[PDB]
């Protein structure tokens, strides 16, 4: 009955401590078809998406079970923690950005430590040294994907962010300035943002001569417009919460004395 | 009691349709009603278009001499037969069930920058329709023209059977037609009538856009009109300086007076021109002079 | 925490649908229906909203997915660009019943937004109130609550004309 299925979940799960994932994912897909018959199961699975190099899919497993009431709450949690860095480290695109927003939507959040991280990169923010070097001590080691050559992904996609987080801040910036904001040698940020213009990712130019990365220009008319409806909008919410929290005395009265 | 427009009967739509005066005069529809709804609907599709021309159809009922129009739905275009209908048959069968009772009453379509006019293949697209599924109206719409002046630029005509010779009585007020369009404007005029044109809204709605004007009222102090067209006022000035060409040329020998028409145009986008800079001087007036 | 823009055309669609079934049906009604619109980022912007077909059984709604796949793919020949983003309907503050209709729309799209209209109202505001879903622990049980957002109105020059001129209804310097 469930004997088989609790002895293959037991060799997958020792497999994959023994850092043999290709039987375990093997075993798993063969015991998916037996599964249906009848939650270890669903941690399997998740665990084995995750050592595939596959994070959205292991993020959402992970939150999906995260949401089980038969489960203690530390293990909840421990699920929730493994989404979030699933969710930190994986591919860039629109389901990445959705799974994003879903944790940070949850509360039960903001108790972990790679939190920080989540709202940089949710809300589009600049994450320093630090910040990336305790997220890499507190990241296992399959999860470290890097080339032969170099040139972790994790950083690269660090940096990609930092710059497009800074193209927000600045409405130009220098290559000196840039590169020590990215934390990275001149001529790379150079090279780096050189490469993230020509794909479309960001919208600006560069001076060479001057040494200058040039980002949306921000012309003078739509800008008086912009403010002033800024302007106008302060106005009305200034009203509303004198109204609102203040009746009769002032506000209807000189409302009426107006009228009249 | 407004709302009681919005109540539809089908015995009395039948009972009309099947005792139908407008197959004994030809001048019989001249009043079209447009709801508020269906209004802002083709307004919306006409300008999401963009520089392009766009139809749909138009939903509605009549009452005595009134052609009263209450929604609408944009056809796909990327038709005439074949696509268009099949979205149209679809459309009607999923919106009966929901609510809509309403069968089709009329079709629009925009005319970006170039008025609102019948065209050749209007006239006899409208011929076409109204030869089969009677009583019909053509609604045109310049979604361009309507940035530029401030007014919504709509037209509903309807048009004159083949054969038929009307005795003059057209008052025609002046349209700015473009060069290239002014031919198929001359050949194509007596063909067709224009219905006038009115709007009516329901109780809710009236509240709910008196409400709406205590916040967006930001939106018209913060317009700035004079960016938003500034390719329109281009295309006119470069017809204006043809025209006043053609005028020249006639002016060097010997429409009539095309001078008159140039000068027209020029004083048309004039006004515009320096409504909208006025708009401006108003907004530096109240926002920036307050130097402190 | 997402921003979202309203559209005048929505809020004139929903009333429009109350009103048509309060006029047909003899009897103030609800109604439940569907919005469309573009996220850009973080930003919501609702442009249109189509009626939506559902029924009631015992005591609860629940909605007509065929249909709605039906009309998805019309809205799509025509509205390229536009997306699903939500559903509306009329009352006043949120209750059970639309806890779960959110929860049937909730398998259609991640995060859908809520809607409401108040089209019996007293005050002096928009009685248009717009609301997210955020799942919660209480008790040990996943339930799930109602977070308001604030919202703001669309600017374009064509639906400010239109919607001047349907506001009003009746020389050129003046
Ligand atoms: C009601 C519609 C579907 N319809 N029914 C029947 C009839 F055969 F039944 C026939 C028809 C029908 O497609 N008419 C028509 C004719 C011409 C155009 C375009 C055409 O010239 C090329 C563009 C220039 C133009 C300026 N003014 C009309 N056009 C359109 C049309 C209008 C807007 C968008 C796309 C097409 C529709
Ligand atoms: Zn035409």
């Amino acid at each position: 009955v469930d004997y088989k299925l609790e002895t293959y979940l037991k060799i997958a799960r020792l497999y994959l401590e023994d850092d043999d994932p290709v039987q375990a994912e093997a075993y798993i897909n063969r015991a998916s078809l037996l599964q249906n018959e009848s939650i270890h199961y669903k941690v399997c699975y998740a665990r084995v998406l995750d050592y595939r190099r596959k994070f959205i899919e292991a993020a959402q497993r992970y939150n999906e079970l995260s949401y089980k009431t038969i489960v203690h709450e530390s293990e909840r949690l421990e699920a929730l923690k493994h989404a979030l860095h699933c969710t930190i480290l994986a591919s860039a695109g629109q389901q990445r950005s959705r799974m994003l927003a879903t944790l940070f939507k949850d509360e039960r959040c903001q108790q972990l430590a790679a939190y920080g991280i989540l709202e940089k990169m949710y809300l589009d923010r600049i994450i320093r040294g630090n910040q990336l070097q305790e997220f890499a001590a507190m990241l296992m080691p399959h999860q470290k994907a890097t080339t032969a050559d170099g040139s972790s992904i994790l950083d690269r996609a660090v940096i990609e962010h930092n710059l497009l987080s800074a193209s927000k801040l600045y409405n130009n910036i220098t290559f000196e300035e840039l590169g020590a904001l990215l934390e990275i040698p001149a001529a790379k940020a150079e090279k780096i943002a050189s490469q993230m213009i020509t794909e479309g990712r960001m919208n600006g130019f560069i001076d060479q001569i001057d040494g200058i990365v040039h980002f949306e220009t921000r012309e003078a008319l739509p800008t008086w417009d912009k403010q002033i409806q800024s302007l106008c909008f302060q106005v009305n919410n200034l009203l509303e919460k004198i109204s609102q929290t203040a009746p009769e005395w002032t506000a209807q009265a000189m409302e009426a004395q107006m009228a009249q | 009691s407004i709302d009681e427009i919005y109540k539809y009967d089908k015995k009395q739509q039948q009972e009309i349709l099947a005792a139908k005066p407008w197959t004994k005069d030809h001048h019989y529809f001249k009043y079209c009603k447009i709801s508020a709804l269906a209004l802002l609907k083709m307004v919306m599709h006409a300008r999401s278009g963009g520089n392009l021309e766009v139809m749909g159809l138009m939903l509605g009922k009549v009452d005595g001499e009134t052609m009263i129009i209450m929604d609408s739905f944009a056809l796909p275009v990327e038709n005439a037969q074949a696509a268009a209908y099949e979205y149209m048959a679809a459309y009607i069968e999923n919106a009966k069930q929901v609510g809509r009772l309403e069968n089709a009453i009329g079709w629009y379509h925009s005319h970006p920058g170039y008025g609102c006019w019948l065209s050749g293949i209007d006239v006899s697209t409208q011929m076409l329709n109204q030869q089969f599924q009677e009583p019909f109206v053509a609604v045109v719409i310049d979604p361009t023209r309507t940035i530029s002046a401030g007014k919504v630029n709509l037209g509903a005509f309807r048009t004159y059977p083949k054969g038929y010779k009307p005795p003059d009585e057209g008052p025609s007020e002046y349209q700015t037609i473009p060069l290239n369009k002014i031919e198929d404007f001359g050949v194509h005029c007596k063909q067709y009538y224009a219905l006038e044109v009115s709007y009516f809204k329901s109780s809710l709605d009236r509240k709910l856009l008196e409400l709406l004007w205590n916040k967006y009222w930001v939106n018209t102090l913060s317009s700035s009109s004079l960016l938003t067209n500034a390719d329109y006022t281009t295309g006119q000035v470069f017809d204006l300086s043809e025209k006043l060409e053609q005028s020249e040329a006639q002016l060097g020998r010997g429409s009539e007076d095309k001078l008159a028409k140039a000068t027209r145009d020029s004083c048309k986008t004039t006004i515009e021109a320096i409504h909208g800079l006025m708009s401006q001087v108003i907004k530096d007036k109240l926002f920036n002079q307050i130097n402190i | 925490s997402v921003s979202v823009a309203l559209h005048p055309l929505v809020i004139l669609n929903i009333s429009d649908h109350w009103i048509r079934m309060r006029s047909q049906e003899g009897r103030p009604v609800q109604v439940i229906g569907a919005l469309i619109g573009k996220q850009e980022g973080r930003n919501i912007e609702v442009m249109n909203s189509f009626e939506l077909l559902s029924h009631t059984v015992e005591e609860k709604i629940i909605i007509d997915k065929e249909y709605y796949y039906t009309k998805e793919e019309q809205f799509k020949q025509v509205f390229k660009e536009l997306e699903f983003l939500g559903w509306y309907t009329t009352g006043g503050p949120p209750d059970p019943s639309d806890i779960h209709v959110h929860k049937q729309v909730c398998e259609i799209i991640e995060s859908p937004l809520f809607l409401k209209l108040n089209p019996m109202t007293k005050h002096t505001d928009l009685p248009v109130s717009v609301f997210e879903s955020v799942i919660d622990i209480i008790n040990g049980e996943a339930t799930m609550l109602f977070a308001e957002l604030t919202y703001t109105l669309a600017t374009e020059e064509a639906e400010r004309i239109g919607v001047d001129h349907v506001a009003r209804m009746t020389s050129t310097v003046a």
